RNA sequence: AUGCGAAAGCAGUUGAAGACAAGUGCUUGUCGUUCGUUAAAAUGGCCU
């Protein structure tokens, strides 16, 4: 389990899991975080070189998948971006406030 | 600062200012910094309620860290103040509403086991005990607002 | 309508509206101040519910029933509120036993 | 329209403009001009109707016989009245309690 | 109890036996509030522990 | 289970796994604790009609 | 009862013409009729 009492509600979640079964993607609304499976706490890293767990983007987000362990795809209410997992830094935008 | 408002009102803000910018604040901004900011360290959200400073802040700050932060680690944050501004605090609240009381509780839990003294828990027993009693009646009021034999008649008719 | 059974004498009087204006002073007050030490003022309310409920649900329809949902909105914070007043009343009776063990 | 497909029998509301009593069942022959019968359902109906809720007063389905001898409605609150067609009178068959 | 409660107030004032169902009913709900009410505080006192 | 708490809690707070070793006291408590407001509402309106009917 | 929102709730909504039936030109009521907007009843219950 891991339960935090936050008296704060998305209607809107999401996770996605790698395939080696260790790293699980919690996306609440807006800030995502990366989780260690073993211990369901975020990744605390020894190295700290700006891939840091958490993640803040722009609106709520809708919906993430990991398309390898190379790319972490994400969509929220307004846009859709694409993420490395290589290196803390974003890679393609793309705008959807049209639709 | 229009700028700076606006900086606020982004959701994004990336390292910089949002590890450092309560040092740069402590009016008006500090108020929309408390209502909208996507990162906010712990410590200072917390400082920031122990002091005395009160302008109702404490009922916001408590409602953000509330709200953003988990409270195993609000428990070690807690556990990390000093302790003669918790005599303050709780001095405070027992003299005079949902996110107090969660903080009030948090706090209870962070000090743990060890150091309270006779006055001081006689009378936050006794406070809490006395919102206890008005509460509940409260409560009740709530639920509250939720919610043949004339064998033998002698009378008259107007004729 | 200080003693409760005057209460209930001035309300078979009232009765027998100007209750609803007596209503809308206690329901201002109350979605004004919730957590009020005083035993008259939820005793009237508690009163007058339990009395007669009947009339003051058909009397109107606009007057009443905005600050009717405004405390009902109030009291339902305040029985949101109750467990961890329980949970905090539960962890001082814990505190109060550990140092009474510490003194005996 | 039958089921061995010699006869067509439908509503109408002429009988609304030059009536009290609104709607006129009628039923018609195709293929030869062998029967032609029209009669208002004002006269179709009791009297008893008249002074209850408008849902027993609205005919919800239609059936006749292949012969040309009987005609079922179906009312709206489950009552199943079949006319005989010769004096034109009626008999009931109350099971339904939806239309 | 709720729904019997909303129906039947008529015979519960006319009638004498019901009366005093009542009377018990309204100890042991407030016995059984009581008990769950000292249930929440044994729960919290073990959220003390950890 | 009031004074088992009062005294040990010491070896309690030693241990880790709170939870698991306790299982079935969690699971009862919390069974009791969230069972509770629909009992307030039912004495609640219990007692309106217990004061409306032996009022008079 | 719609919009927003968490299972809390938070705001607002309930208005027009027509035609007909009844009681006595008048009142009500009805709508297998139109506009405008975010808008309970005919003793009649489940197969082998």
């Amino acid at each position: 389990i891991s339960l935090p009492n936050f008296n704060h509600f998305s209607n809107s979640v999401s996770l996605a899991w790698s395939q080696d079964g260790s790293l699980i993607f919690h996306g609440f609304d807006d800030k995502l975080q990366i989780l260690d499976f073993d211990t369901f706490k975020k990744f605390e890293s020894l190295e700290n070189t700006k891939t840091v767990s958490e993640f803040t983007l722009d609106s709520e987000i809708q919906t993430v998948k990991l398309i390898n362990d190379t790319n972490l795809i994400v969509a929220t209410r307004t846009t859709l971006n694409a993420i490395n997992l290589l290196r803390g830094q974003v890679i393609n935008s793309f705008d959807l406030y049209p639709f | 600062p229009k700028t700076l408002t606006f900086l606020l009102t982004h959701p994004l803000f990336p390292l910089s200012r949002t590890r450092n910018l309560l040092s740069l604040l402590r009016p008006r901004l500090f108020k929309q910094a408390i209502v909208t900011c996507p990162n906010l360290p712990l410590n200072e959200l917390l400082e920031e309620l122990f002091s005395i400073r009160n302008r109702e802040l404490l009922l916001d700050i408590s409602f953000r860290i509330l709200q953003d932060f988990t409270r195993d680690s609000i428990k070690q944050e807690m556990k990390k103040l000093s302790k003669l501004d918790v005599q303050n605090f709780i001095e405070f609240i027992t003299s005079g509403s949902t996110q107090l009381f969660q903080l009030l509780s948090l706090v209870l839990d962070s000090i743990g086991l060890f150091s309270l003294e006779g006055a001081l828990l006689e009378n936050l027993t006794l406070y809490i005990d006395k919102q206890v009693e008005i509460a509940e009646r409260n409560t009740e009021l709530w639920n509250l607002i939720d919610t043949a034999l004339p064998t033998y008649t002698m009378e008259y008719l107007d004729i | 309508w200080t003693e409760p059974e005057i209460k209930k004498f001035i309300l078979t009087k009232i009765n027998t509206d100007h209750l609803s204006k007596i209503f809308l002073t206690i329901s201002k007050s109350i979605t004004q101040n919730p957590w009020n030490e005083e035993n008259l003022l939820p005793l009237w309310l508690k009163w007058l519910l339990t009395l007669k409920s009947g009339e003051l649900n058909s009397i109107k329809d606009k007057h009443t029933k905005k600050n009717c949902k405004h405390l009902k909105s109030a009291l339902r914070s305040s029985e949101e509120i109750l467990p961890v007043l329980l949970g905090i009343q539960g962890r001082l009776e814990m505190l109060r036993r550990q140092a009474k063990l510490r003194e005996d | 329209i039958s089921s061995n497909g010699k006869l067509l029998a439908h509503m109408c509301k002429d009988v609304s403009t030059k009536d009290h009593e609104h709607k006129s069942i009628s039923v018609v022959s195709l293929f030869d001009d062998s029967v032609n019968l029209s009669f208002p359902l004002g006269s179709i109906l009791s009297s008893q109707t008249q002074s209850l809720s408008y849902n027993t007063r609205y005919v919800s389905s239609m059936a006749i016989d292949n012969m040309g001898q009987q005609l079922a409605v179906g009312f709206a609150s489950g009552v199943i009245s079949i006319v005989s067609l010769a004096d034109l009178q009626i008999r009931l068959l109350k099971w339904h309690i939806d239309s | 109890v709720a729904v019997v409660l909303e129906l039947y107030g008529n015979t519960l004032e006319s009638s004498p036996v019901l009366q005093e169902l009542m009377i018990d009913l309204k100890t042991k709900v407030r016995h059984e509030i009581h008990k769950s009410k000292e249930a929440q505080r044994i729960e919290g006192m073990l959220q003390l522990l950890t | 289970v009031k004074w088992c708490l009062i005294i040990h809690g010491g070896y309690l707070v030693s241990i880790p796994n709170l939870m698991s070793t306790l299982s079935s006291l969690h699971s009862t408590l919390k069974r009791r604790s969230d069972l509770l407001p629909r009992l307030l509402a039912l004495d609640a309106r219990l007692d309106c009609t217990i004061n409306k009917f032996k009022t008079l």
